[PDB]
């Protein structure tokens, strides 16, 4: 409900992070800060304090700069990798921030590309779904489906969250086709992490 | 010290009404209010409603005004959110939270600290009721380690659980978040890796549960 | 007297500086110790409750065993509490520190008030009490400023500094306060001043504590604007407390002056409600606290006058009910403020009118008696 910058950032343990929340210009009250980890309720991280008192150095410090607010984490401890929200109150309503996610950095990893043919029951179902998967790669940014040597629009991409103890991602790209189109080789190319794009093919 | 417990969430019809309850206990030296905040799956936090413990004054979001009504009864210190004419964008996890403000007098200066101090566990509310069962297709694995998995398709709504060997195998299992297809139905896949030498040692089973349909299926994954 | 009165003023300044020292560093303590909001509310309540309970007994003991001894013990307690907060890494240690600080305040304030009343010539008491109120306000102002300035190295340095200052004040009081030369019970003369101070505190702390929130939510006041308004109001109030309060005391009586100050306060508060401009709010804020700033020394003087040889007891009663009002005011005010932005000003106007009624009733009773 309020703009937060960045939408998502990655940093290493011990680094200093700043999250900027763009607050309302109709009120000048302070902003509260909340922290949420996956699968659990949000937790109040910083109270909304009096306008006279904001700026005392601390591990989690709130600072008002003009109309914007800033949450600063001086030391990135391992257990404060979560999503951060800013909240502003008014006469009667409450506005939340868009949300900034903080992720843990690590060394660049390569994905284990796999391709899967449609199953027999899938063939009998009347539609063919072919999935290409990338496993255990850290840099989330990864890019295609080729049929007999390039289509777009008819594909679905799902990426997992960061691993709890490994800190890598998994990506699944599913291409769905009708039987007339499917029966008439297949391959998926991944661009990453990798010196050259990796193509996995089947027939 | 204070505890907030949500109840009353579940499957509802796209147009029906549903009542959420927040039971609150505990005392604090603060001015307090009870708020409702929803989180759509994969989305952020959205404030929906609020009511004051003393001199109960309500407040609602613009996107929820008219359809929702918040109330409280102080006999058992309970709050209620009654939502009517539920629409597509009303499927979310709803938390009840306690806004607390503490005061410290010092002349014309002095501190106050306010925020949503305490939160509930949250209750899921799914508005769509076009319930249909899922379809499960195996992924044939056939190096040092291969991968195999389940593909669940055309299920709705989207509470779905995927497990391997009834939860015995919990290493190297990635269940991708559900996605919406062009037909208005959900599809996901779950992939687990296994060393190629272990492919024939033990057959792999895949348990797929769709709670709204009460559909529990087991699919065996074997190499082609 | 100019050396005894100075050390008494320093003691009262130290107490009220220690009161406000904790505001800038409370969230840091909460995060460092992993304390909940219930803990924050308890930490706020403990000091006020301890002062409420201790103040009348502290004043009675000052009357009985001598004021200098009670003041010195209160300074010892102040130093102990400040050091306990400086080194406290547990919630129980922090709560004990707050309790000891409240007890120290309830011992020091009644004793200092009683001693300043005792060592003052009859024609100088009002001036001394106006000076005392100005000193109390200055301590309130300077508390958070020093607390936030000295928290840039550590959030515990302010309390080490405050404990050291308490040690110095105790030594100065032992050396400089003269040892006593030599040496009512009716609960009917104290009813009207305690009711007046309680009602006025309850309604005025409501407006004082929520002033910044109200100005931010009404006219969009940046922190520097709120600082400007607060400093202007404080300057005007101090100027009236130091220079004009005693002149008003010779001309008028205590009750007549209190009634006129309350009527002025009502008028200016009403003018503040109907103001929505930036400069209008600033100009009204500059002068909206003058009558309230002069009511406190007037109530202290009234307590002193109606008492006999129980000046310490009068100081203790004043402390107890002032702190009770100052604690209960903002809690109700914020709840009402959640439903309307003008609620704290309405409470201030209501308690001002009630105080006018109480003062008039007591004046009529006095006239009927004579």
């Amino acid at each position: 409900q309020m703009t937060q910058s960045p939408s998502s950032l990655s940093a290493s343990v011990g680094d200093r992070v700043t999250i900027t929340c763009r607050a309302s210009q109709s009120v000048s009250s302070a902003v509260a800060w909340y922290q949420q980890k996956p699968g659990k309720a949000p937790k109040l991280l910083i109270y909304s304090a009096s306008s006279l008192y904001s700026g005392v150095p601390s591990r989690f410090s709130g600072s008002r700069s003009g109309t914007d607010f800033t949450l600063t984490i001086s030391s990135l401890q391992p257990e404060d990798f979560a999503t951060y929200y800013c909240q502003q109150s008014s006469s009667s309503l409450i506005t939340f921030g868009q949300g900034t996610k903080v992720e843990i950095k690590r060394t660049v990893a390569a994905p284990s590309v796999f391709i899967f043919p449609p199953s027999d029951s899938q063939l009998k179902s009347g539609t063919a779904s072919v999935v290409c998967l990338l496993n255990n790669f850290y840099p989330r940014e990864a890019k295609q489906w080729k049929v007999d040597n390039l289509q777009s629009g008819n594909s679905q991409e799902s990426v997992t969250e960061q691993d709890s103890k490994d800190s890598t991602y998994s990506l699944s790209s599913t291409l769905t086709l009708s039987k007339a189109d499917y029966e008439k080789v297949y391959a998926c190319e991944v661009t990453h992490g990798l010196s050259s794009p990796v193509t996995k093919s089947f027939n | 010290e204070v505890q907030l417990v949500e109840s009353g969430g579940g499957l509802v019809q796209p147009g029906g009404s549903l009542r959420l309850s927040c039971a609150a206990s505990g005392f604090t030296f603060s001015s307090s209010s009870i708020h409702w905040v929803r989180q759509a799956p994969g989305k952020g936090l959205e404030w929906v409603a609020s009511i004051s413990s003393s001199s109960g004054s309500t407040s609602y979001a613009d996107s929820v005004k008219g359809r929702f009504t918040i109330s409280a009864d102080t006999s058992k210190n309970t709050a209620y959110l009654q939502m009517n004419s539920l629409r597509a964008e009303d499927t979310a996890v709803y938390y009840c939270a306690r806004y607390s403000r503490y005061y410290y007098y010092a002349w014309r200066v002095g501190g106050y600290w306010g925020g949503l101090d305490y939160w509930g566990q949250g209750t899921l509310v799914t508005v769509f009721n076009q319930i249909k069962g899922p379809s499960v297709f195996p992924l044939a694995p056939s190096g040092g380690t291969a991968a195999l998995g389940c593909l669940v398709k055309d299920y709705f709504p989207e509470p779905v659980t995927v497990s391997w060997n009834s939860g015995a195998l919990t290493s190297g299992v990635h269940t991708f978040p559900a996605v919406l297809q062009s037909s208005g139905l959900y599809s996901l896949s779950s992939v687990v890796t296994v060393p190629s030498s272990s492919l024939g040692t033990q057959t792999y089973i895949c348990n797929v549960n769709h709670k709204p349909s009460n559909t529990k299926v087991d699919k065996k994954v074997e190499p082609k | 007297m100019n050396k005894q009165i100075f050390v008494l003023y320093f003691n009262i300044f130290l107490i009220f500086l220690g009161i406000g020292l904790v505001i800038p560093v409370l969230p840091v303590y909460l995060k460092d110790l992993g304390l909940t909001g219930s803990d924050l509310g308890l930490l706020v309540a403990a000091f006020a409750l301890s002062q409420m309970i201790i103040s009348p007994f502290g004043g009675t003991l000052a009357d009985k065993l001598g004021k200098k001894l009670i003041i010195c013990i209160g300074l010892i307690l102040f130093s102990v509490s400040e050091f306990m907060f400086a080194v406290g890494h547990n919630f129980s240690v922090l709560m004990l520190s707050r309790v000891i600080g409240g007890m120290s305040a309830g011992m020091v304030m009644p004793g200092v008030t009683g001693l300043i009343a005792d060592i003052s010539p009859s024609h100088q008491k009002a001036k001394n009490f106006g000076y005392m109120s100005a000193i109390i306000n200055s301590g309130f102002i300077l508390g958070p400023g020093i607390g936030g300035f000295m928290a840039e190295v550590s959030h515990r340095m302010p309390f080490y500094f405050a404990g050291a200052l308490g040690i110095l004040a105790f030594i100065m009081s032992i050396v400089l306060i003269h040892d006593p030369k030599k040496s009512k019970i009716n609960w009917k003369v104290f009813i009207t001043p305690v009711i007046l101070t309680l009602v006025l505190s309850f309604g005025l702390s409501a407006f004082e504590t929520l002033y910044s929130l109200y100005t931010a939510d009404k006219v969009n006041y940046s922190p520097k604007d709120i600082s400007i308004a607060i400093t202007g109001g404080g300057i005007f109030g101090a100027l009236f407390q130091i220079y004009f309060f005693d002149k008003f005391m010779k001309y008028f009586s205590e009750l007549t002056f209190i009634a006129w100050s309350l009527l002025y306060s009502v008028v200016v508060l009403i003018l503040l409600v109907f103001a929505n401009d930036y400069w209008s709010i600033m100009l009204i804020s500059f002068v909206v606290f003058i009558g309230f700033d002069m009511i406190r020394p007037a109530i202290t003087n009234y307590f002193s006058n109606i008492a006999g040889e129980r000046q310490g007891f009068a100081g203790g009663l004043n402390s107890t009910f002032t702190s009770m009002g100052n604690f209960i005011g903002p809690l109700i005010a914020g709840a009402l403020f959640d439903v309307h932005i003008e609620a704290p000003i309405y409470m201030a106007i209501g308690v001002s009118l009630a105080g006018v009624v109480i003062v008039l009733i007591e004046k009529q009773h006095r006239a009927a008696a004579a």
